[PDB]
């Protein structure tokens, strides 16, 4: 993958770039339009990873800045608790029930042992999951690849730090496998992966490096948990990407600078996997024909509510992630009748949107 | 009428008006089920009922 310094000056593409944000990708669209006339040696995906504190935002832009590279950070719960229109729905939490009432990172923090951070975890991978695709999204259509600050499969090895702290059940931590099981298997897994490695304590520091509140009054960043993500992560995880990514560990314990990073990526060869049609590296992104680059493209653009619809499942056994039926109907009454979702967000008169008379446009894969 | 021909009982004499609602009731019909299957697809769509007046027209 090279630089912007070896190519002589910013990344040209290799062909037009398809509006995938708005324009539809389909079969009958896969004739006129072939997915890989744009592939190059840039267009790959890189998944920076990491502890809880450890830099991954400023190195992640500079990395993306560096290669030519689009950014994608970390999903937060700011993009469902805020809505398209900005209002934050943190705010309904009197009308709604106390099974039913918001919960973010900073609620995780102050209440660890809750029942509905379980909830809280699976949502997380979830909103992972509908980042993923939009990256896949935008290295298969417009031929510019990734880079992205955590991944869908970065995140059981978090469900399993709260399992062994306590903060799960065997039932939770049973029902996150099942739809790990259900939903992990459809994506397609990442070119290159860079983890900034670091010891138990000094991500204590970098905590004292950051100085938010609901992080240093908190409990759950221990010495415990800290090292139950660091066995968790180089010892199931990177073992279990490295069959498939190129993988580079760094230490981190110093600032730290971009620029070798970078360098130490061209000096990978990612040729040599293409050899072997069986090699486990690189296995789920090679493709032997243009139409199964269509194919592909085609799952990963016109099927992305399939693959958000993969994870209804039906689990009832436990008592933390059913929701009650009169909570249920409160909730909808007040979280549906709220400003700002009462309608899909393209028609909503409440909000000042104008010409709703003679609009019959909607967004491609969009959330109702 | 002395006897039931089959010739006389099924050619049509003429004295059967049709009704006012004869003519027009499968086009008003028609149009009230596409105007509804509109309001339906606006509806499932979570638009408002009446905001798409192209797709009703
Ligand atoms: C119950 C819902 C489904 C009902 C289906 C039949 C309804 C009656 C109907 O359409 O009759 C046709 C007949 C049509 O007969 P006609 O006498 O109008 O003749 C015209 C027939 N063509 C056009 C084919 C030449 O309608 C009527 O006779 C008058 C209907 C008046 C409106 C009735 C509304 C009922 C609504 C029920 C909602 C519950
Ligand atoms: C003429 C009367 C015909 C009666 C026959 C049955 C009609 C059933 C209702 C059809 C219209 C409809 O669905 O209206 C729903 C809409 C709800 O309003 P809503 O947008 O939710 O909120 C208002 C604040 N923004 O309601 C409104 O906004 C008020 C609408 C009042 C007028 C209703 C009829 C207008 C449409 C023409 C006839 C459509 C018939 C469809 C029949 C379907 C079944 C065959
Ligand atoms: N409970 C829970 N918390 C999570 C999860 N993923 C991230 N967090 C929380 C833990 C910390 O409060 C915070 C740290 O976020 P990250 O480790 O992604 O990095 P951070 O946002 O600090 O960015 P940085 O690395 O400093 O650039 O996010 C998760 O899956 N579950
Ligand atoms: C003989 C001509 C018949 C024309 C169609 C019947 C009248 C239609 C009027 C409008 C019906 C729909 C209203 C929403």
């Amino acid at each position: 993958i090279s630089g912007k310094t070896m190519r002589g000056g910013p990344r040209v593409p290799k062909a037009a770039p398809y509006p995938y944000k708005t324009k539809k990708y389909s079969v009958f669209n896969a004739i006129f339009d072939k997915t890989s006339k744009r592939f190059d040696e840039n267009s790959k995906v890189i998944c920076v990873e990491g502890p809880i504190a450890a830099g991954k935002s400023k190195f992640a832009k500079e990395l993306a800045e560096e290669l030519d590279m689009e950014y994608y950070p970390a999903v937060d719960l700011d993009l469902i608790y805020i809505n398209s229109y900005g209002y934050d729905m943190r705010k309904l939490d009197p009308q709604l029930p106390p099974s039913c009432r918001s919960y973010d990172v900073r609620n995780f923090c102050l209440d660890p042992s809750h029942d509905l951070a379980a909830q809280f975890q699976i949502r997380m991978y979830m909103l992972r999951y509908s980042q993923y695709i939009d990256a896949l999204q935008h290295v298969l259509s417009t031929g510019q690849g990734v880079v992205l600050e955590r991944s869908p499969y970065s995140d059981f090895v978090f469900m399993e730090a709260m399992f062994r702290q306590g903060y799960l059940s065997r039932g939770a931590r049973s029902v996150y496998n099942e739809l790990r099981q259900n939903t992990i298997g459809e994506l397609l897994k990442p070119h290159l992966v860079i983890y900034l490695d670091l010891p138990v304590d000094a991500v204590k520091k970098q905590i004292k490096a950051r100085n938010v509140d609901y992080e240093v009054q908190s409990k759950v960043f221990s010495d415990a948990y800290l090292s139950d993500l660091e066995q968790l992560y180089k010892q199931q995880y990177l073992k279990d990407i490295s069959t498939h990514a190129e993988l580079l560990i760094y230490d981190w314990t110093a600032g730290g600078e971009t620029e070798v990073v970078v360098e130490d990526i061209e000096r990978i060869d990612f040729n040599q996997f293409e050899a072997d049609i069986h090699n486990k590296k690189m296995l789920d992104w090679r493709f032997p024909l243009e139409a199964e680059w269509c194919e592909a493209r085609i799952k990963y653009c016109h099927e992305k509510p399939d693959l958000m619809n993969y994870f209804n499942v039906p689990r009832f056994d436990v008592p933390e992630l059913v929701r009650s039926a009169d909570d249920g109907k409160v909730w909808r009454d007040v979280w549906f009748n709220a400003p700002g979702m009462k309608y899909r967000p393209g028609y909503n008169a409440d909000m000042g949107d104008e010409g709703l008379l003679t609009k019959t446009k909607i967004g491609i894969n969009q959330g109702i | 009428s002395a006897v039931n021909d089959p010739l006389e009982l099924l050619t049509n004499k003429g004295t059967h008006e049709p009704s006012f609602l004869s003519p027009i009731w499968n086009p008003i019909a028609c149009g009230v089920a596409g105007v509804g299957a509109a309001i339906f697809i606006n509806w499932g769509f979570r638009k408002p009922v009446f905001s798409g007046i192209q797709k009703h027209i």
